[PDB]
RNA sequence: GGCCAGCAUCAGUUUUGGUGGCAGGAUAAAUCCAUAGGAAUGUAGCUUGCCUCGGUAAGUAUUAUAGCCUGUG
RNA sequence: AGAACUGGCGAUGCGGGAUGAACCGAACGUAGAGUUAAGGUGCCGGAAUACACGCUCAUCAGACACCACAAAAGGUGUUAG
RNA sequence: GCAGUCAAGCGUUCAUAGCGACAUUGCUUUUUGAUUCUUCGAUGUCGGCUCUUCCUAUCAUACCGAAGCAGAAUUCGGUAA
RNA sequence: UUUGCUCCACACAAUAUAGAUGGAUACGAAUAAGGCGUCCUUGUGGCGUCGCUGAACCAUAGCAGGCUAGCAACGGUGCACUUGGCGGAAAGGCCUUGGGUGCUUGCUGGCGAAUUGCAAUGUCAUUUUGCGUGGGGAUAAAUCAUUUGUAUACGACUUAGA
């Protein structure tokens, strides 16, 4: 209900969360996806890297160039299972991505909002406990996308950078929060139970 | 097939003038409403006796409820059911409240395992066993042990939004 | 049909210890420390006390089942495998040409080096995996001996070393030239 | 009291539409925070706006408003079907509209 | 150092579990499970709450951390007499958990005025926060 | 004395709820009560025997600080 | 290629079968409103990622007729008898 | 043309290393036919030279497994174009 | 090269706007596991609590916001300065030092807002483009023509020339 919605893309499935999105890109609510290469597809490893050579052959045949390409970043292997959705030939399906914006890790603006998650996406509460899965990371980086690990240190790094900051934080809330408890009691405290908060 | 009830019916035939009172009969049977019972029943005398709905006539359809919907129950179950390859006979032991909802979970169960239709599996039989121990197979003796605790693994409550900003666990 | 739930029983010699956190699990002992993470395969561990630890599946089918029990078999044959240990008596086989076997540090990696094999003129070489010291067994002629702490270490550090061996496109059932593990005991004189 | 905001804001959507075809005369109106039908017939007649900016100014305004009301709901999600002087311009799929309260049913 | 084992401690389906409805027909009562058939559906009276004997699935009930221990298979007489000294009720509205519950069913029915009390209230406690975390 | 509007009351066509009344049903079945019998995935209680002063392994034992089932009402 | 009892297509649109004259429902003066058939109910498409019980993981899955492919034989793979 | 299923026998002894009749189920279009649905107000019709590309039911090479494989030579098969 | 050009304010029109109308209200990881607190031998620690949906937390009373009075606190802010530190993955931000000016519904006050005439967005969100006014800051390049060739079909490329 938020003017840009930011999504954060670990625990989801490839599929599930494509599909949510691409109906609330036709509602015009805006959506930035961050942290990607933590994504997820269903059956093992080996199966999407053969879902996906089968496709990464397909190139049309007279010239190359012109050809179906194959993005190797784990954005687009997402941004393609998205595109696919959202019917982009008449104007609307053009303009109407570019309410979306995907990123890899997390891009300068967007780490400092807070990150939000769909609740019909997650590895945790569709697959059966037992199932397999596989990381969208582990396949680009096999397949031929390079940089994982170059992200892998970013994110190996603002997650210290964000650790400083949530104890100042909740240290700052640990005053509150007795500071909550510290006025209550008084005249206004009891009528606020009676009238419910 | 539906939300069932238990149906009885009783066939007199058609008395000729020559013979008055035939014996009758009465089966009971599983359908969904006051007619499917009506004329499922009339399938089963052409496969018994000569006599069909044109020479018949039905004397009472009463419905049944099952007069304890109180206590657990074992029910073994004959089943004779036509099929791809030929018909088979089966024992299938459900563990359910009543009759009427004993069968409907029967339905569930052989339209999926062997997939037979409604339409390939008669009923044979329905009957409770008195004491247990007579049970047969090991998936209604499952639950048959003293106290029985389980936990369940792996919950998940349905959402209505289509955000959740706390990442929902499964802690349960 | 599910199977509602089953369990087996874990035990613990004294002085040993285990510590189970998540799925990830330590233990210590007389043999040093080993980590290990089940986390894939999905159990429930109830402690009661110490020398009983039970680990147990709930409403699980066949196959989570057959999980179940290889977890039991695994951390199991870690412990034990922390208080007596792990060792393979190889013997070698040679007919015409007798195998050398170096140990050489290269870059402090400990490469086994293997040398004169079927009087070839390629030299072989095998990194030492982690953990597990060899030895040359004493008034054993030709024989190698390995030494080490998991089951995983030992095995698989010593099978590699008897797949290196392969004859390549000669007879197999004539040539019987090669390193074979022989007999699998464990590091304690007693035990 | 720094919202204003007196009318229940909503996003118009897609025509009454087969796959193949789509009628312009009911466009579909979808309202925020709404779940099932049986929660939305309070919001049945209240009268809906769509207010867009313009170029020219007429009348001494630069700005108008398509008057519209609501016929029946739509679906089992909460999607409101709704009618207009004149149909919208299909060049607002997503675009806001505003619905009033009034008249009020209550 | 022992083995510290921790916990993965569930709540647990028993005879005599005391259940909480939160969907169809009965939508929020407690209720109790007579006795359980299998891994899902079960046989549950709340009889102080009005929710008959009945069968119901596990996906329309939740299970709450109150337990109090029955015979198997007992009738819903005897359900109201355990369920009496058993003192289960308070121990329910005693739950931060059924607070939520109530809390907010008794929040929707405020009138709008009410309301208004609200805001005026709680920027007479906003002001006295903002002194308090000042020394502290 | 033209156009666009709104409101009220009607009318036709219809959709959305509420909500009463009455009849059917093994003149509902159940739950609930009186009522006897019967079993145990046998509670009390008994006792052996293991067992840190308590918990326990066995049968007795069909109701005792549980109860359920089977019937007739 | 050749015939029989019907029905269609030619001489006929519309919705559905992605698409296609003979497939399914339906036979159109022009508007309005309402309710349905066939088909569908992740997203592209409007509509329940609705409910229930189950069964299957496939290092060449399956996906609903006419419509556009598959067999003989094997497998303590698995599930039920 | 190719691929199976079973197996009497041959294969020293010996159905199965390799053969493989007797039958038997399929696949392919690369021949040759059947049909003639489309083009006689014309799609220029054999082969060669030329030049890429593609499918493998791979001839050689990489990597292996069986052999009636001692080595050598050779055969049968798999991942592969 | 008509005194143009860039930057900043003002001021005015136009010019449009895939489309505001309280707040995009910042840990990571597991989820057959955790967060939150408390205690210690600080741990793959203890003890308590909590999570079953943001149906929240903050903000939210003043003609779009009027005008003066008083009560307590020394807060919350508004604006413009300062203070220093931090920020590179698309840092253009955060946090902050000290002030100044304004509001205060934290509490009690006074007067006005009625004819927009029984509703009609009732227009107070923005980007852009231009124009005068105002104050700073600067005051050159490229192509053609000539010319070479390691460049060459013609363009392109590479040279050279006060």
């Amino acid at each position: 209900v938020e003017p840009v919605v930011v999504i954060d893309g670990k625990g989801h499935l490839v599929g599930r969360l494509a599909s949510v999105v691409a109906k609330q890109l036709l509602n015009g609510q805006k959506i930035v996806v961050v942290r990607a290469e933590e994504l997820n597809i269903s059956g093992e490893f080996f199966r999407n890297k053969l879902k996906y050579h089968d496709f990464l052959r397909k190139a049309t045949a007279f010239n190359k160039t012109r050809g179906p390409f194959h993005f190797r970043a784990p954005s687009r292997i997402f941004y393609k299972a998205l595109r696919g959705m959202v019917s982009h030939k008449t104007a609307r399906g053009k303009a109407a991505l570019e309410r979306l914006k995907v990123f890899e890790g997390i891009p300068p603006p967007y780490d400092k909002k807070k990150r939000v998650v769909v609740p019909q996406a997650l590895r945790v509460l569709r697959l059966k406990p037992g199932r397999k899965y596989t990381t969208l990371g582990k396949l680009s980086t096999s397949v031929g996308w390079k940089y994982e690990d170059v992200v892998a240190k970013l994110e190996a790094k603002r997650k210290v950078s964000s650790a400083e900051y949530y104890a100042k934080k909740r240290a700052f809330t640990k005053k509150v929060a007795s500071a909550n408890a510290t006025a209550a009691e008084s005249d206004v405290a009891k009528q606020l139970a009676a009238l419910g908060y | 097939m539906a939300h069932f009830k238990e149906y009885q019916v009783i066939g007199r035939r058609l008395p000729t003038e020559s013979v008055p009172e035939p014996k009758l009969f009465r089966m009971r049977i599983f359908a969904s409403n006051e007619v499917i019972a009506k004329s499922r029943y009339w399938y089963f005398l052409q496969k018994l006796h000569k006599v069909k709905k044109a020479s018949g006539e039905i004397v009472s359809i009463n419905q049944i409820n099952e007069a304890h919907p109180t206590k657990v129950k074992n029910f073994g179950v004959w089943v004779r059911y036509d099929s791809r390859s030929g018909t088979h006979n089966m024992y299938k032991e459900i563990r359910d409240v009543s009759r009427v909802a004993a069968v409907e979970t029967l339905y569930q169960d052989m339209a999926a395992r062997h997939r037979a239709r409604f339409r390939s599996i008669h009923i044979l039989k329905v009957a409770e066993i008195e004491k247990t121990a007579d049970v047969k197979r090991q998936y209604v003796k499952q639950f048959l042990t003293k106290d029985l605790k389980f936990p369940l693994p792996h919950r998940v409550q349905k959402s209505t939004k289509t955000f959740s900003y706390k990442r929902p666990s499964t802690f349960y | 049909m599910k199977y509602i739930q089953t369990e087996q029983q874990i035990e613990v010699p004294e002085g040993v210890t285990v510590s189970i956190k998540s799925r990830i699990v330590k233990v210590v002992g007389p043999r040093g420390t080993l980590t290990k993470n089940l986390k894939h395969i999905d159990v429930t561990f109830t402690k009661v006390n110490n020398q009983l630890i039970k680990v147990a599946v709930h409403n699980g089918g066949r196959k989570h089942v057959a999980a179940l029990r290889t977890v039991k078999s695994l951390v199991d044959n870690m412990i034990t495998g922390v208080t007596k240990g792990y060792k393979y008596k190889m013997r070698y086989v040679y007919a015409h040409f007798p195998i050398n076997v170096n140990i050489v540090e290269k870059d402090g990696a400990k490469f086994i080096e293997v040398r004169n094999f079927l009087g070839d003129k390629k030299i072989r070489n095998v990194p030492v995996r982690d953990g597990v010291t060899i030895e040359f067994s004493t008034n054993v002629k030709d024989e190698i001996v390995l030494s080490g702490n998991s089951v995983e270490d030992v095995s698989q550090n010593a099978a590699d070393l008897q797949q290196i061996c392969r004859v390549r496109n000669k007879d197999i059932r004539k040539f019987l030239d090669g390193i074979y593990v022989s007999h699998k005991g464990f590091i304690t004189e007693d035990l | 009291a720094e919202s204003h905001r007196l009318y229940v804001k909503g996003k118009h959507l897609s025509y009454q539409r087969s796959k193949r075809v789509n009628n312009p005369n009911v466009s579909l109106i979808k309202i925020e925070g709404v779940a099932t039908p049986q929660d939305a017939q309070f919001y049945l007649g209240k009268r809906i706006a769509y207010v867009y900016r313009a170029s020219k100014e007429v009348r001494g305004s630069k700005i108008r408003v398509m008057w519209g009301k609501v016929t029946r709901t739509h679906g089992n999600s909460g999607v409101v079907r709704a009618t207009f002087r004149n149909n919208l311009p299909a060049k607002t799929f997503g675009a806001s509209v505003r619905i009033f309260l009034y008249p009020s049913n209550i | 150092t022992d083995s510290i084992v921790k916990a993965s401690n569930w709540r647990l389906v028993e005879v005599g579990r005391v259940v909480l409805i939160k969907k169809g027909q009965s939508a929020g009562k407690l209720a109790a499970i007579v006795e359980i058939i299998d891994q899902k559906k079960v046989l549950i009276d709340g009889p102080k709450a009005g929710v008959p004997r009945q069968a119901i699935n596990l996906g329309q009930v939740v299970l709450t951390p109150l337990t109090f221990a029955l015979p198997r298979g007992a009738r819903t007489a005897t359900v109201s007499k355990k369920w009496a000294a058993a003192a289960v009720c308070e121990k329910w509205a005693a739950s931060s958990w059924a607070k939520k519950i109530a809390q907010r069913e008794r929040r929707a029915a405020l009138t709008d005025f009410e309301r208004f009390q609200v805001m005026v209230l709680r920027k007479q406690k906003r002001y006295t926060v903002k002194k308090a975390l000042a020394k502290a």
